[PDB]
């Protein structure tokens, strides 16, 4: 069927993306959580509205306690986890699910059961005639326009590094990192404290987010900027409430996003995302070395750090051998990279044999994804 | 190991209602909810495209 | 070192020399022999190594000479629709029984010289 | 007949050679390994290429596993070697093997096997009006232009000393040595060990060789280079690595060559090349001992080293009687001599003669190899 | 026999035993990890302590973060190996050095830098009368009790295969293999990740070793065993964490072990132990192929997991021809078994002439050990 487009559902902790296949930009961009009310009612005949999805719980965060149900990668709740396929299908899309496959993306190292149990609520709660299950590092590959390189993906759930060379991928190279955006703002939040500022409840750890994603940045050098930030006032900005107290970020700009290559703030013993990348390159093979050093590809949201990428490529050039060229590749719409691609897999001739149907499902239960996915 | 992919059909091609309300549920198939402009190219061959092309196109 | 450098001096001079010679010459002929069928429709190509990587003109050249429709081709303009491109006429070549030897889709779109000439010789010798 | 030229094809275990005939050079050269992929094939639309083979095969040898079909001189597996004959008539030359016919070339010593399939896998399946097969070290004598003389060929995969006399091989002073530069590569990647270096796959095999390609040579004498590389660092080299890494070879450069003349290195009894090449001018008759010591020639890619015919000359000297003059002939073409022989005696008017025709192979069955040639 | 009985210390990668001469057993056996404390220091007034080495490290592993001094058999870091040796002179043994020689065991391959290391620590810094250097092969067929066998030895860190015929050893047939205990529980914490327990720590570690030595075994027919365990639930064990929780392991007990048989597992291309043994002991002589045929000895700890003798007699036989047999025999002993060995030659009334005296230290140096052991 020409006329059938398959629609691509980027699915992370944080954010949930959706649109159709051979689309450059996904349709419905939202963030995935669930929240329920907190307070008495005492209006009779206002409604019944008793779980609030996407924006609608973003923006009555005062009565409601938010949730998520994808912690580090693995849907931990799963009758939320429908709740958000539903209102992605029916209120963002507006299409039918039995009439369009359904490609779906997840991190490279999760428990075996995550498969099954997506596979089978995609096919029995909303008989969609195919599906499929992709690995988010490749996918970025696939948008990057390489057959060849090292992905590095990190998200708001987990962080991983997936080398390919010539479209051949190992495994045993394959590297996770459970570091990410959701730590960074509980390590922001704890680190508030010291200027008299409290953060504590769901809406707060939301204020906090915004104030990460609108005033951060990573250093060059750790402790210049350091010494910088005791010598003056200069590296200082002001962010404005909800409630409008305003108040003075100052010297944290740069502390929080350090975690990320300093996971010993932390509490956690792992070495750094730099670290972690030149392990997964050092596993590799000699011969393909190289290619994968010119090759760093960067996604994720958690990579739009400023100076996220300056600061990598020194990284692992102090690590790297001095004669070889150091290269890191970062998109400017590397946030949904991760989507784009997967809807270059769906646009592909060859691909249209590769969907898990109905009847194999009928056939050979829950467990036909395991021998039919990557 | 003779046979060839595309010419085969799509494995998932294989498997009363309101005459009106079939042709909004078929209209609805669309990515633009509507018929798509016939002399009018697709998103790829469009070069607002964000994804970089091959190197020979980049060299032309 | 000094018969190490007359023996790299023999190598370099006279197994180049021959080999680029040939390969120039079996260029220009199969440019022409090409030419002369892919002129039934409104194509032409002016060089071999370049514009056989899109692999479109491929799937005309392979439409010209068997006779029967071809599925069209991958509708894109990135590497990924490219090898595509070049591995349906591969497949196609792979109905016909033509045996072809350490050839793939991305030698093709890459531009190896010696397997693009190697594949059109095959065509030759195939379709004549 | 004029503007038709027979294809000349030679066969080593290392690297195969071919060409035209009339021609000083070969038109193609490239190593014989056929490889396989082993890892996982995640990208999908890449394309499926099952074998690789020839010069491309080592330059994607970093996902690859590496095999060789000739072992010893002897084809262990024919498939591979099909694949490759078939590389090199239509993707090397591009030349149909109906119009011409094929020159081959063999060791001396060969199981009888080895020559029926030959003869049957040229005549049943490339469909070849005529074909001949002939030794290497024979045709190492027609590149040289005398008559009389005795040659020391070492390939890749095996040493063979024949001695000719006026035109006249002596089959009973036929020598030959299972100790080529396939067991010198082994033991310098066994000696790479005790410097901290360790190679393991297939892959770095051909790194291996590559190091001892560049950075080897033979020592005249070899306990004074000993003592010498004891005694001082100016006999260490640097090497790099395709990854950036530095390796110093040092005192290996003179020790992996070294198992050539003392096979006990390897546990080995048999004796060295110098006393292998005694030995064969010894089995010999009284009066011929004098023009053979005159005319020895040296060929093959493994007596390229630096140094192997002072070592040499001055060994059989040793061995021989003093009064007689001892001179070896190395030319700088020694690694091509034995396919410019075989060109030579593809030209000539009266080897028109010895063609096997197709019709005699039908007649005959594949038993007709043994009756001509040699 | 008024001479002060000499030390035998067995110096693995996983642990390290030490004893004196002439007994049945070691007296000490502790694990060779060094741990280091990594968090904040509060409490004034209790004493604190520079490093954590062996056992006591074992007992504190939560706020340590734990290194091993041993990795592939190769001393990476040589102050926590001085470290280790003095707490097992003083602290376990509690004797003076100075007083006893010294037996050390290495394995067969690997750079000279690490026995003129051994022999310069142990004569300059513990100041020892003698010492001696062997191979733990060697030792392994001393405590067999037999003179004719082929010893396959896999400790922590390597495996190697070494025959030797009736005292006699061959240097070109031991055969060393990178593939020992440290890989398979690596393997086994990736393998652990589908079932959904997470385990990332140095401190995880010991735990996941000790759920590998509980808790797995290895199948006679792989493809069987997958069966019946997918067929239904007869074979799932239950572990207790430290924590408190229960995990089940289930399919993971035999499918760890089996990457010894199959190292295509862990993305290498090396061959399985069974083909190594095998190839050995076809790279000896045809006169000593039956005898080594029957005297197969097994040794280490990475041997000591259930049903691998029977499992590496049918691989064995299956290569081997058909009118010979093969006898695997395994001592109940074979962890402590090199050691024994080493006492066995510490009590020859001969091996005293082969001690590297002190003297001898000083006449030639560090160097002197490659002229005398070995
Ligand atoms: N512009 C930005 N600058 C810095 N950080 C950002 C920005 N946008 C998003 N983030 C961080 O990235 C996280 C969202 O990651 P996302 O790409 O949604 O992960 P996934 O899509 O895998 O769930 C947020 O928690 C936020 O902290
Ligand atoms: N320049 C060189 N110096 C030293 N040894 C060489 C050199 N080139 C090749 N060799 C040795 O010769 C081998 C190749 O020999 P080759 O001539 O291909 O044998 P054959 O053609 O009979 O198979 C290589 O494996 C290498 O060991
Ligand atoms: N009972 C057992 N069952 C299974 N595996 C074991 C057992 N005992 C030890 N091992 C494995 O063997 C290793 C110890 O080997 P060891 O003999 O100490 O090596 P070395 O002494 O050469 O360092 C441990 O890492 C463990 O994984």
């Amino acid at each position: 069927d020409d006329d059938i487009a398959a629609l691509v559902v980027d699915n992370g902790s944080g954010m949930c993306k959706a649109g159709f296949a051979g689309d450059d930009a996904p349709r419905a961009v939202f963030p995935s959580i669930v929240g329920r009310p907190r307070h008495q009612g005492v209006m009779v005949g206002m409604g019944q509205k008793d779980s609030y999805v996407g924006d609608e719980a973003q923006s009555k965060r005062g009565i409601l306690t938010l949730k998520y149900p994808i912690e580090h990668g693995i849907v931990t709740n799963w009758d939320d986890m429908e709740k958000i396929w539903h209102h992605t299908f029916y209120n963002e899309l507006r299409v039918a699910p039995e009439e369009h496959p359904v490609l779906l993306t997840e991190a490279p190292l999760n428990p075996k059961a995550n498969r099954e149990k997506m596979t089978q609520i995609m096919f029995e709660t909303f008989n969609t005639p195919a599906m499929y299950v992709a690995i988010q590092a490749v996918l970025s590959l696939y948008a990057s326009g390489r057959t060849t390189g090292i992905v590095m993906d990190s998200g708001d759930g987990v962080t991983h590094t997936v080398p390919i060379y010539e479209g051949y991928a190992l495994p045993h190279a394959i590297l996770r990192l459970d570091l990410a955006g959701r730590d960074l703002t509980d390590y922001l939040m704890k680190i508030l404290t010291e200027r008299g500022y409290s953060f504590t409840t769901t809406a707060e750890r939301e204020i906090v987010r915004d104030i990460k994603e609108k005033l951060c940045y990573v250093a060059l050098d750790f402790e210049q900027e350091m010494a910088t930030a005791a010598s003056s006032s200069s590296l200082e900005k002001s962010y404005e409430l909800p409630d409008g107290q305003v108040i003075t970020i100052g010297n944290e700009r740069f502390r929080c996003p350090e975690a990320l290559f300093q996971p010993s703030f932390l509490g956690m013993e792992s070495c750094g995302i730099h670290e972690t990348t030149f392990n997964s390159i050092m596993k590799c093979d000699v011969d393909i070395r190289k290619d994968l050093y010119a090759n760093t590809v960067l996604s994720g949201g958690t990579t739009m750090y400023p100076g996220i990428a300056d600061r990598m490529q020194k990284e692992i050039t102090a690590l790297a051998p001095s004669t070889m060229k150091i290269k890191i590749i970062a998109p400017p719409e590397r946030k949904y990279s991760v989507w784009i691609g997967g809807s270059i897999l769906a646009s592909l001739s060859t691909f249209q044999q590769m969907w898990i149907s109905k009847q194999e499902y009928d056939e050979s239960g829950p467990s036909i994804v395991h021998r039919k996915c990557f | 190991p003779d046979s060839n992919i595309y010419k085969k059909p799509p494995i998932y091609k294989q498997r009363s209602k309101h005459l009106i309300e079939d042709l909004i549920i078929e209209s609805s198939k669309f990515p633009a909810a509507q018929p798509p402009d016939p002399n009018q190219p697709a998103k790829i061959e469009t070069d607002y495209w964000p994804c970089p092309p091959s190197l020979a196109v980049v060299e032309t | 070192d000094n018969d190490n450098s007359s023996a790299r001096l023999f190598e370099r001079s006279r197994i180049k020399a021959l080999a680029d010679e040939r390969e120039v010459v079996q260029k220009k002929t199969f440019t022409k022999w090409v030419n002369s069928h892919l002129a039934r429709v409104s194509c032409r190509i002016t060089d071999l190594y370049k514009d056989l990587r899109d692999g479109r003109m491929l799937i005309k050249l392979l439409e010209v000479l068997s006779g029967e429709m071809l599925p069209k081709p991958t509708k894109g303009k990135m590497r990924i629709h490219c090898l595509e491109n070049v591995d349906k006429a591969l497949q196609f070549l792979k109905e016909q029984r033509v045996h072809l030897e350490n050839m793939g889709s991305h030698d093709i779109v890459d531009g190896n010289h010696r397997l693009v000439l190697g594949l059109i010789w095959t065509i030759i010798l195939r379709f004549q």
